[PDB]
């Protein structure tokens, strides 16, 4: 099954309200000017757990078992105009302090700022640092993984004539040195009576 | 070489709310010259597939496609209890509309594209086959898809061998006096065909 | 008076109940079953002077039944008049309306020698209605095809209302066939007013709606918060409604 | 046939062919065991913005 688990997924980020039965539960926006100060997005590292991952390829997959360990790749792309330009930092914040609410803050943890060009993606790998080998999906404070939050690097600058908002998607995939264990019955799936 | 070459259908228009498009192969192929013929005349086939998507914009447009090959894609009915038409399903070269929203009727699809017609996240149809069209980064999507079937040969007909799907997650956008028509266009190629049980040509 | 008159082969006379019949009747034999009268020939017989009555030759034969009703075509003049159809004889149909011809085909039926039509080939196909097309917001079944005769029905998505007709069917247009009524339009639906709330305000609020379109409310400073930040519309049988209660700003 | 029992379904329902060709796991909820008929189903469930990280440090 881990097979399954290393392909990417699209990750309903934008899981608001309204937009869970759109396909823009799958972008998060981003537009040109000064918007530095308001964050991009920000979610909970629980790939089995948190809504925004339980229903992926590896979210699911973990919900056949009880425990899971290993590191996580998130791939985030731009969707935007080829004469759309702009940077991200993307922050991974290990567990132990309160998610960040600065550019600042976030900055302190493991982080890579991402350059939009002729490459339309970059990945954010999530380290496996636990002081357990292994996490439970249905993950508790003592089983808590961080968090993953991005900011406005510089922003977005766009020419005349080219749209001002644009969109981000993201992937999430299992890295070579993920495992799980413990199968058990996922909850996802019910009935109340013979079909 | 008379089945064995590229098969272009009729093009959609990709608009700022498209829910995406699908078609069923080989049915969509079933008029493509020498290729339906041999499919009318015989009672098995056996072909790989490699399929062009194409779709050419400015770098001034933004827009991202989903193009991926599902095998065995069991569609479901608006009508939780009820069948499909086949017309639901496939209209030949003519393409099938996803939507935005939940449908209703008798004998159609439950077009829904969050859930693919398939009761399943459509973010989760990158585990089959599949490539993104990124108006900034690309233009055409090719994938090449071998016979895959729990059987070595089967009726083109009777069975729906892949269904091909397009859906835009990132809504095509563009400015004030910008291209207003994007069209996408498909273009498929059977790969190593084989026929059997060769008879008088069946009628639909 | 004559006695009975002579014994024709595959016809019988009209006797009228009598067995004895004056100069000058006038006896008329018809042809039993399986038989056909031979046009141009003498049916009856004449008592002459002398109890004595004119000669009759043998005037019936064979043919095929009427040629059974096709609902794709219809007989050609004058074989849609005849009841006669000896061994040979060879009919055309023409295509009734809705129905077109097929031209490899053969139009003809041939009368055999076992008395029974030839074999029936699709010379008249169904003439077909053109493309439906498609409703935008709404989608159309298609159940049984778009041939002459058939039926279509249109429906709107969850969010949107069907204005016009809400079916439509192949019949026959003159020269052709042509659908009965035009695709209706699926507008969308606009749900009530997002009720406000006391201590607190609705974010923005639009004018109109629609479905799965959301309200944002918000508490005034030294208010809590209670409930959901969010309403959304929800539209079912036509009808919007809010998913439920807006929050409640508490002191 | 095994469609009637939810659980074991979904899990095979997981391949093409038993395995072949993994499929996505099915989101919505079994309908009957003749079909795949399913009422549209969210994507996912919601939260409070697309920056909630609720804290949890905190006296
Ligand atoms: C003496 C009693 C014997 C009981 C026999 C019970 C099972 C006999 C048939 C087993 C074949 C079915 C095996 C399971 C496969 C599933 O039904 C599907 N085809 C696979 O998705």
């Amino acid at each position: 099954l881990m097979e399954i688990a290393e392909v990417d997924s699209v990750v309903p980020v934008n899981n608001v309200v309204g937009k869970l039965d759109t396909m823009d539960i799958f972008r998060i926006p981003v537009q040109s000017g000064n918007h530095q100060s308001t964050q991009v997005f920000g979610f909970q590292v629980q790939p089995g757990l948190d809504s925004v991952f339980k229903h992926t390829l590896l979210g699911e997959i973990l919900n056949y078992y009880a425990h899971w360990s290993g590191s996580v790749k998130l791939t985030f792309v731009f969707c935007g105009s080829a004469m759309a330009t702009g940077k991200f930092l993307l922050a991974y914040s290990p567990p132990g302090a309160n998610a960040p609410k600065t550019r600042k803050d976030a900055m302190l943890g493991t982080h890579v700022i991402w350059d939009v060009g002729l490459q339309s993606s970059c990945v954010l790998c999530i380290p496996w640092i636990s002081q357990t080998h292994y996490r439970l999906v249905h993950q508790d404070e003592y089983t808590s993984a961080g968090n993953v939050t991005c900011w406005y690097q510089t922003g977005i600058v766009v020419p005349a004539g080219t749209p001002t908002l644009c969109s981000i998607m993201c992937f999430v995939s299992a890295c070579n040195d993920f495992s799980v264990r413990l199968l058990k019955d996922t909850p996802f799936i019910e009935q109340s009576a013979l079909l | 070489v008379a089945t064995c070459r590229f098969y272009t259908l009729e093009s959609v228009t990709w608009e700022k709310d498209s829910p995406g498009w699908w078609w069923k192969f080989p049915d969509a192929l079933k008029d493509m010259g020498l290729f339906g013929q041999n499919m009318y005349y015989h009672y098995l086939g056996r072909a790989g597939y490699t399929i062009h998507v194409q779709c050419n914009a400015s770098k001034f447009h933004q827009g991202c496609l989903l193009v991926v090959c599902v095998p065995e894609a069991e569609m479901g009915c608006s009508d939780v209890g009820g069948t499909v038409n086949e017309h639901a399903i496939s209209e030949g070269e003519i393409a099938k509309k996803f939507s935005a929203t939940a449908t209703n009727g008798a004998h159609t699809v439950q077009s829904i594209v969050t859930n693919a017609g398939m009761g399943v996240g459509v973010g989760n149809l990158t585990i089959y086959p599949h490539q993104w069209v990124n108006l900034r980064t690309n233009n055409s999507a090719t994938i090449v898809m071998p016979y895959i079937n729990s059987v070595p040969m089967d009726n083109m007909f009777r069975h729906h061998n892949f269904t091909l799907m397009i859906i835009p997650f990132v809504s095509l956008d563009y400015s004030s006096d910008a291209s207003t028509y994007v069209p996408i266009t498909v273009t498929v190629a059977p790969m190593c065909a084989e026929y059997n049980g060769l008879r008088l040509a069946t009628s639909l | 008076d004559c006695g009975l008159p002579p014994d024709v082969p595959n016809a019988q006379p009209a006797l009228e109940g009598r067995t004895s019949f004056p100069e000058d009747t006038v006896i008329t034999y018809k042809c039993e079953e399986s038989f056909v009268k031979i046009p141009g020939e003498k049916d009856s017989v004449i008592c002459l002077k002398g109890s004595q009555w004119s000669d009759i030759e043998e005037f019936c034969n064979r043919s095929c039944e009427v040629p059974t009703r096709l609902n794709s075509a219809s007989l050609k003049q004058p074989y849609i008049t005849q009841n006669y159809f000896p061994v040979g004889t060879v009919v055309e149909y023409e295509c009734r309306p809705g129905y077109r011809r097929e031209p490899s085909l053969s139009p003809k039926l041939t009368c055999l020698q076992n008395l029974k039509w030839s074999t029936a080939v699709e010379f008249c196909k169904k003439k077909s209605c053109p493309n439906p097309g498609e409703i935008r917001n709404g989608q159309i079944d298609v159940p049984g095809g778009i041939l002459f005769g058939a039926t279509i029905s249109f429906s709107c998505n969850t969010g949107y209302k069907l204005f016009g007709s809400t079916s439509s069917f192949c019949l026959i247009s003159g020269s052709s066939v042509q659908w009965s009524d035009p695709l209706p339009e699926c507008r969308e639906i606009y749900c009530p007013a997002p009720p406000q709330i006391d201590n607190g305000i609705i974010q923005g609020e639009r004018d109109h709606y629609g479905y799965r379109q959301s309200v944002t409310y918000a508490c005034n400073k030294g208010f809590t918060m209670i409930g959901e930040h969010s309403i959304y519309c929800t539209v079912n049988n036509d009808e919007g409604e809010w998913s439920g209660p807006p929050p409640e700003c508490r002191g | 046939n095994a469609r009637r029992m939810v659980q074991m379904r979904r899990k095979l329902e997981m391949f093409t062919y038993v395995a072949w060709v993994p499929r996505p796991p099915r989101l919505c909820q079994y309908k009957n065991a003749s079909t795949v008929n399913f009422s549209s189903t969210n994507i996912t469930d919601k939260r409070d913005s697309i920056t909630h990280v609720p804290d949890t440090v905190k006296p």
